[PDB]
């Protein structure tokens, strides 16, 4: 009906072009490597790990997810899979290594969001 | 580890639910484990069975003082997903559940004369003593809405544990 | 290369005339928000400058050497011939 599907796409594309950071894809087997990927890293602090509320020790880990552009993944030949690692090569991100765990359902035209886990 | 070998054996046992083996569903490479969350990378490939462990830290029945050998009652939360029929929202899960139960039974299923039907499978090769399948639950998600059908099947594995060689 | 640049400008002209249409009708986007809760605000389009850009493009397309006629860089003042 409307052109909103394209407006939304261009919006997401500009959001990425402005807020993305470079990354490196290293697959689980480390057989293939793809550098200079652009991803957006969303990290929120979490304290987790206690079974039920048994009184076990928690660890501090993030609730975090990485936004990709699908066009770029297809262009660069990247087939994201569980266990694959994203390294943040930007200066000052300490080469944080993020292990892809599971993918969020693709809603919308430009981006795909993976829930990941900090590994270092 | 003992527990891990048992889990791998159950997995590879269910990963033989395949159309080439006389089952209506193909689970090869899709009996997952240790995942608390399954996203589009998985749901885009149903049917999928996942075997997690129950969050309860039970105490076993010890065979000795010095409390070294015990019979565990290790509960495993077998569950599975398969794309439903929107007009029969949960019929598919009963069929997959049936295949999974039928496969698991192979481990304990004796013939009518008391002899094992599948002696090499029987008890996973002496790894387990018991396999108590609970009454399975097929339900829609209690809150939220899905075209993915859920079945929930607790499995109590009985196994002898000697913590000297766990 | 001339015709590759001409096609470049033809596509840009398509986009610009569509933008001018949407702009005069009041359908030119200045803000977008998705249910993702992510937002994008744009510098407002101006009808004068957009028409002028359209004219640059059409003129370059009409010219033999579009990539030069677009910028008009080597300008010179108009003289007059008298009867």
């Amino acid at each position: 009906a409307s052109n909103f599907a394209a407006i939304k796409a261009k919006a997401r594309r500009d959001v990425h072009a402005s807020l993305s950071v470079p990354a490196r894809y290293e697959n689980y087997s480390q057989d293939v490597i793809v550098e200079d990927l652009s991803v957006r890293w969303h990290n929120k602090i979490a304290i987790m790990g206690d079974l039920e509320n048994g009184g076990y020790a928690n660890i501090v880990e993030g609730i975090e997810r990485i936004i990709f552009t699908r066009e770029e993944l297809a262009v660069k030949g990247v087939v994201l899979s569980e266990g694959d690692s994203i390294i943040m090569t930007a200066e000052g991100y300490e080469n944080a290594r993020l292990v892809l765990k599971t993918q969020e359902p693709i809603v919308g035209p430009v981006e795909v969001v993976w829930q990941v886990a900090r590994a270092d | 580890s003992q527990r891990l070998d048992i889990l791998k054996a159950l997995t590879a046992h269910l990963e033989q639910i395949t159309i080439a083996n006389g089952y209506a569903y193909d689970l090869k490479g899709k009996v997952y484990r240790g995942r608390d969350r399954f996203g589009a990378d998985f749901t885009s490939r149903l049917p999928i069975v996942s075997i997690l462990e129950a969050k309860a830290t039970d105490y076993g029945s010890f065979a000795n003082e010095e409390q070294t050998v015990r019979m565990d009652d290790w509960v495993l939360l077998v569950q599975g997903w398969v794309k439903d029929d929107p007009r029969n929202p949960t019929d598919p899960a009963y069929e997959l559940l049936a295949e999974v139960e039928k496969r698991l039974a192979m481990l304990v299923a004796k013939d009518e004369q008391g002899q094992p039907m599948y002696p090499a499978l029987y008890r996973l090769g002496g790894k387990i003593a018991k396999l108590t399948l609970a009454q399975p639950v097929v339900r829609p998600p209690e809150d939220g809405l899905s075209d993915t059908a859920f079945f929930f099947l607790p499995v109590r594995v009985g196994l002898k544990v000697d913590i000297r060689n766990p | 290369t001339p015709e590759e640049c001409r096609a470049q400008y033809r596509l840009m002209l398509k986009e610009a005339m569509d933008a001018y249409h949407q702009l005069n009708l009041g359908g030119s986007v200045r803000v977008v928000v998705d249910q993702n809760s992510e937002r994008v605000e744009y510098t407002a389009a101006n009808r004068q400058s957009l028409w002028a850009y359209i004219v640059r493009l059409q003129n370059a397309i009409n010219s033999d050497n579009p990539c030069a006629a677009f910028m008009g860089l080597p300008s010179s003042p108009a003289g007059f011939l008298f009867p």
